[PDB]
């Protein structure tokens, strides 16, 4: 039933349905076990296909209402901001979700340094997305879980995964995102990205056959927005 | 526009 | 209010949420009058893309369960077909949908040769998705209301609209479509769309400032099938 | 793969 569960995933992969890619994946999640690498990257598809949605729509809505504010667009302002609002609920909910599966199951069941660093990096990146859209206190919070998260799963990957390590590099990439675009700290986003990169470069040799392409893509995605950033 | 993980 | 759930449709057209983009035009299609071009467009527009992406979710799964009839996997083939089964009922759902906002609101209120037409084809091709994926006595019955729906347009497309018309060029593609696809008639599909194709282009002085561009792309297509056809 | 109209 496991073994049902992934292949109801997959089919929903196939098919583009990633709301019920959630759920067969949620599932498996539920069963308190260690997930499988094919398991935890199905779970990660899903989630990351069904709020990916959401904040594209936040990001366009939102674009929309800054275009309006600068034409003095009032009557259209009512409608883009409740728009925006229940676009904030969706992702609230998609967010909390995920957050509660990691808290209840991912997190407690995990047994190697590769799922707890997957899970507290899941974690962050979520309560990052919480906080892309929050304001005043909320944002704070949100930022104050992401940024804890973050930590957490750097400590582990920085004992446990060898500094090329796909999960180590993405880790580093979104963390550096998390400084620029939350914390509105570019040094710190920046020094994070280059330290990443070059302690990867220094230690080539420990380039993994699973994983050698998703390192050099992750690595190259340092590169660009450490181009972008300075 | 920045670019995250996968 | 009209003015405003147009606005909310264009919203949601814009964040690619086209669920929403349909329960705004519904409304519209609700208020019993005839609909501006701008807001026939859209609300086709949102169905063409809420039903389309459950047509392509149901021809992947359907690829899928051909492959694993020829390969002989037997308990794949258990949950594939139940998937695919998940999405006939949405598919039933959102036909249903459509055809009775056609037949309670948009046919009756319909007071112009291109709205009436419009609204026929829109019958015909939605009769037509509904016989898509029906099997026996059903499809027949999807079959015969998509005929006589596109008759009907293309009684009325004859004595109002000139060939090169976008609307009437769309009802011969897509009922030469339907003659190929549900009648399994190769040699009528290939009649239709070379008289329509022919039609046009001996009268191309009827093409119109607002619509050369989209006959043209639908001449194409026309021309498109009967290359993959002949 | 029949195309039909936009």
């Amino acid at each position: 039933d496991r073994e049902d569960l992934v292949y109801q995933a997959k089919l929903a992969e196939q098919a583009e349905r990633y709301d019920e890619m959630v759920e067969s994946m949620k599932k498996v999640a539920g069963m308190d076990v260690e997930l499988t690498v094919e398991e935890r990257n199905l779970l990660s598809v899903a989630y990351k296909n069904v709020i990916g949605a959401r904040r594209a729509s936040w990001r366009i809505i939102s674009s929309i209402e800054q275009k309006e504010e600068n034409k003095g667009g009032e009557d259209k302002l009512k409608m883009i901001r409740e728009y925006r609002q229940m676009v904030e609920t969706e992702l609230k909910l998609i967010c909390c979700d995920i957050l509660d599966v990691l808290d209840k199951h991912l997190i407690p069941a995990a047994n190697t340094g590769e799922s707890k660093v997957f899970y507290y990096k899941m974690k962050g990146d979520y309560h990052r997305y919480l906080a892309e859209f929050a304001t005043g206190n909320d944002r704070k919070e949100a930022a104050e879980n992401s940024l804890v998260a973050y930590k957490a799963a750097s400590d582990i990957a920085m004992t446990e995964l060898p500094p090329t390590h796909p999960i180590r590099l993405g880790l580093a990439l979104n963390f550096s995102v998390f400084y620029y675009e939350i914390l509105n700290s570019p040094d710190r986003a920046c020094r994070l990205a280059k330290a990443a990169f070059d302690d990867a470069i220094a230690e080539l040799d420990t380039l993994s056959e699973e994983s050698y392409k998703d390192s050099t893509l992750i690595m190259q995605l340092l590169r660009d927005n450490l181009t972008l950033w300075t | 526009r920045q670019r995250s993980a996968p």
